[PDB]
């Protein structure tokens, strides 16, 4: 019953197309349809098992796997909150803090509109810019809560 | 076009080699690169031999910049010894808390990155280099799609390189959250679009590799040095920095230092002068405590007159410098890194599996003062316990930091103990 | 790093604004800056197009804070409608007596400063811009040069500023030692490497600048408020203080005050206030006597319920406010006005140069009581003719004030006339 | 003895000037600042050499040092003390600070100490007007309060 929308299914194509073997393209497509979605609709996971002639237990195992990926809770920004040891140095609890004040929820927590989750991440590889957090694709050290406000307005 | 925001990480070198570009935090683009004579180590390169861009590869002593300093040359004779074809690929998982060496180079030089890997590819004779890079680089991902094809537009890419008759397409790929996929072998896994799971080696990749070909893994760091052996030749590169440990390196700063961020320096450069000579010294000009090299060896301020080199008595490691000072509880930086290594364990080897989660889950019970007598005791027993029967360094070493903070600090886990 | 001794300038705000950071008397370096949304302005500039940023300004209100009250916005749209290349210009030479408002942004929040700068060059398409300095400012110069390099490091300066294809390279010049420097177009002729001659205007530097282009000057001042446009947006700007003369100023407050220093205060504030409300009173509990407007005006006691703002019936000039109370000889304090022009005529013309020698020459006679008939007759004669042919201000407002204490205390000067 | 030549550590300085803007002539004034830190003064034969080297004419960089005031080409002094003598300062008490530095110092305004350690150079606003009577010594700047204070300040220059 469940089919990609074209314009999904086309991007999805285009990286099962790209590497010598349709099987190679698997994150690049779990990634695709996390960010269409926000989410892996657990629904999609045989029609993409298919574009890649893997068994769906194999697609399961690797949504499983990899930590990225979130079958559970629709999120249209991740707020990926790095936890690791510089960022904690540094004052991951007051960024931590500052969301709670501006979005009223927690590590692991959505916002009731579905707009923000907070996902705490290990090391984002950017520690002398420690605190650091992601809005999707989007990195930045943390500063302040009326810093953080102002950057968090930037996403509708 | 336009790219996700990134942090703008200071960047400081003393070599004008690694970062003579990316010092300077933006994209520098494939008209900016030619400018420097970019490509142009290439163009020698395909006027070259492979065996002879080995020897020089070999002769120049690089080694690998990814933590575990392998000879570059001598992994790349390796490969050439068994047929055909054979796989080239870039290891851009860089994942290590404090670790962000790499990065700089991807999303600021990425043709140096390029070049190098052309360069590395025609050495072992391979017509399909990967680039895995972690997926919370989605800007360097983007960057790099981008400048590969820049450089397919300029005819340094595709079929029959400048009339060469090499062929080389490179593909990137991206991960998915797993530290584990920065494993050389659990990255090929994920390459072949599996969980990452490391394999037993031997056999190497060398042998035995993606779809079980002759495989080269270089890091980052390692290949964006290839551009310069072939430039300058291999007697100007060992007379980069001290004769023993000769070249450029990456050093990732963080944590309690002024100007933190990543310096290119020599390699017999101390610690010491790594944090006071170039890193501005401590914020409040408070005393070291201790240095973590990422999440690997906790060195004391007693330690700091290392040279940041591959010697036995050396820095080691990837050069990843986090500093803590005076008032940095050990105990809640060592919880830090213990969950780290909770989160990581891929779960293959039973040790491994049981020990980084009970490392963790004691620790924490320690921490909070939570812990009965046997807790204590089955902490020291699980930290000293991880490594048997594991296949892999995250194993080998999940224990390690740790101890090392357990014999240099008794007096402050002593307090957490009573 | 360690910078030259500057002493501690009270500051003093109502609005929280231009002296936020600036109240405190220290630099403020780039982190702390980074903390109260510093760059943020910028950051949501480079995504408007320049066009819009012209408007926004324009709208503001905002005046120019160098003395002239030019509007800032209409400013940068005449520049605009020339071709390029362009340069923006930041005018710190601030060298009129009893003017020490610019300094305390330099010095205290450079970063408010160089965010304004980069704005403002975006918003008229400069991809060079310059601080001119007093050399008298040494530390000024310093803390702005390392200021620089910070905003540098964290890729508010040099090419593609934060993906936006927007590059900029901001240079800081230094003086040594002419006031005529500060104004623009012998600021310019300064920057190109020669002596500090204004040119005749117009053309106005945005027709004709550096290099003959298209050329932006503005105060500090003016350009500290141009960060606070863009955050709070036009509309919200515009309604701090009165309407018709809108924003945060500057008023550098010296002589017999209580607390001399440098007060942030809406524009309806009448100089009364400024002095009793503010800056604690007189010293002594002394009757004012007269209120230098810097080198430009000299209002009277009867002149004190004056609003501080650019109105035809109000203060004007800078806000500089010099307080001279009751025992204080208003013909020496004139003497120090015209030593002053006697000094920074830069002598292209002719009774500029003459006049300004001469209205110090004689009015020093006066004073020491060895002037003859005809050096009074020819006191009066010469303060009323150094503006002829006179190519710039100066010339223009050498003899004003000393003319402004000849009308408006006849008593103090005729007691030297008897003498 | 020979044509004058700048010592290399002064020359790095006036190169690194040139080369900091667009077109070399913009660092005249920043070459004249630095030629009189290093010397206490402008020398006279050092103008032929710094114009060769911002490609100007001799009598072009006459005329600029001639201009401003700042630049002494006559005295050398190690420690140049500006005085402000202008309006608010005169108000608050220039003259009893230089009162306080003829006793001090023995010298008066344009006057250098016989051992070359002190000039009193009077100046105009020097933009520190709420902390008149306003000084500087070299770069730093300071309000005057009283002899003793003035004394105690004088003596930090070696
Ligand atoms: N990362 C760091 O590296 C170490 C663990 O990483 P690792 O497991 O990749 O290290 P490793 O020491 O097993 O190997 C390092 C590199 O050299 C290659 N190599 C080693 N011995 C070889 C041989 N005999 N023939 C061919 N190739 C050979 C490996 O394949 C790998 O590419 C730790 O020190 C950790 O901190
Ligand atoms: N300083 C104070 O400023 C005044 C004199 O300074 P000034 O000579 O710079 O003042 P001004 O009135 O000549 O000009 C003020 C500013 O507006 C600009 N400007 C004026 N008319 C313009 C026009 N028609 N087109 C474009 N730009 C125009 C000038 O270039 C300058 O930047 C005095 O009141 C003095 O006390
Ligand atoms: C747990 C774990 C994690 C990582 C690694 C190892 C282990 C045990 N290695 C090292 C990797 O396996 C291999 O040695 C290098 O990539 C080989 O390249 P060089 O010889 O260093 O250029 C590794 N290497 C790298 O280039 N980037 C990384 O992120 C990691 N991560
Ligand atoms: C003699 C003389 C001296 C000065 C000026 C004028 C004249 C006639 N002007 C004013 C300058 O020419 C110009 O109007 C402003 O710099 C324009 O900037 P705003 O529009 O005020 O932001 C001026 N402006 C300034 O910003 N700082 C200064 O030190 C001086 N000095
Ligand atoms: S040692 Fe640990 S991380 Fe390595 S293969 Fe075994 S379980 Fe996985
Ligand atoms: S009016 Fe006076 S200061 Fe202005 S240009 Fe003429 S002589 Fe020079
Ligand atoms: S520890 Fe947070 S980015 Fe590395
Ligand atoms: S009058 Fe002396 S500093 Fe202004
Ligand atoms: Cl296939
Ligand atoms: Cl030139
Ligand atoms: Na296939
Ligand atoms: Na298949
Ligand atoms: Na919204
Ligand atoms: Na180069
Ligand atoms: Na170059
Ligand atoms: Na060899
Ligand atoms: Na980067
Ligand atoms: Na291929
Ligand atoms: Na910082
Ligand atoms: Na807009
Ligand atoms: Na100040
Ligand atoms: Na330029
Ligand atoms: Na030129
Ligand atoms: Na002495």
């Amino acid at each position: 019953e469940f089919e990609f929308p074209e314009e999904l299914k086309t991007k999805l194509q285009e990286h099962i197309n790209y590497f010598p073997k349709k099987r190679q393209a698997i994150l690049l497509c779990l990634h695709e349809i996390q960010n269409y979605y926000g989410y892996i609709p657990p629904e999609s996971l045989k029609p993409l098992a298919d574009m890649l002639e893997l068994p769906l237990n194999h697609v399961e195992g690797v949504v499983a796997f990899y930590d990225m990926f979130d079958r559970e809770d629709k999120a249209k920004y991740r707020i990926r909150v790095c936890v690791s040891i510089v960022c904690h140095l540094m004052g991951t609890n007051k960024l931590l803090k500052a969301l709670e004040n501006i979005l009223g929820i927690k590590p692991g927590e959505v916002t009731p509109d579905g707009k923000f989750k907070i996902v705490p991440v290990q090391c984002l590889g950017a520690c002398s810019e420690a605190p650091v957090f992601m809005v999707n694709d989007d990195e930045y050290k943390f500063e302040s809560e009326v810093q953080l406000n102002e950057i968090l307005s930037r996403y509708t | 076009r336009s790219y996700p925001a990134i942090p703008r990480i200071y960047a400081e070198t003393t070599l004008n080699m690694l970062l003579k570009r990316a010092k300077k935090p933006r994209v520098h683009s494939i008209d900016e690169y030619l400018k420097d004579g970019g490509y142009q180590a290439l163009e020698k390169a395909l006027n070259m031999s492979p065996e002879e861009i080995i020897d020089w590869v070999d002769k120049s002593t690089l080694r690998g910049r990814g933590g575990a300093g392998f000879p570059t040359g001598k992994k790349w004779k390796f490969a050439v010894q068994n047929p055909g074809p054979r796989y080239f690929i870039c290891n851009a998982d860089e994942s290590e808390p404090g670790t962000f060496k790499d990065r700089i180079i991807i999303e600021r030089d990425p043709h140096l990155l390029i070049e190098g890997i052309i360069i590395s590819s025609y050495a072992i004779g391979a017509n399909e280099a990967y680039i895995y890079i972690r997926g919370e680089y989605p800007a360097g991902y983007y960057i790099l799609r981008d400048a590969i094809e820049e450089a397919k537009k300029k005819g340094f890419l595709g079929k029959n390189i400048l009339g060469s008759g090499f062929d080389l397409e490179i593909y990137v790929a991206r991960g998915a959250g797993a530290y584990i996929c920065g494993e050389e072998t659990a990255l090929i896994e994920s390459l072949e679009g599996k969980r990452g799971h490391p394999r037993l080696k031997p056999p190497y990749p060398v042998q035995k590799g993606l779809w079980g070909k002759p495989t080269v893994v270089n890091n980052v760091e390692t290949i964006a040095n290839v551009r310069f052996i072939i430039s300058m030749g291999w007697e100007e590169y060992r007379y980069i920095g001290p004769s023993d440990y000769a070249g450029p390196k990456l050093f990732p700063v963080s944590g309690k230092v002024k100007k933190p961020g990543v310096y290119e320096l020599p390699m017999n450069t101390t610690l010491r002068e790594v944090i006071f000579k170039y890193a501005g010294g401590t914020l409040g000009n408070k005393k070291v405590k201790a240095v973590f090299s990422g999440a690997l060896d906790c060195f004391s301020s007693e330690e700091l007159d290392i040279p940041m080199d591959y010697s036995p008595l050396g820095f080691g490691g990837t050069g990843t410098v986090i500093v803590l000072t005076e008032e940095d509880d050990i105990v809640e930086a060592a919880l830090k890194i213990a969950e780290f290594y909770e989160h990581e364990t891929c779960g293959q080897c039973t040790p491994c599996r049981v020990g980084c989660y009970e490392q963790a889950n004691l620790l924490e019970k320690i921490y909070k003062g939570e812990a009965t007598e046997q807790d204590w005791e089955g902490f020291d027993f699980v930290n000293r316990n991880i490594q048997p029967t594991s296949i892999c360094g995250l194993g080998a070493v999940a224990g390690r930091l740790i101890r090392q903070t357990l014999e240099k600090f008794p007096e402050e886990w002593e307090k957490y103990r009573k």
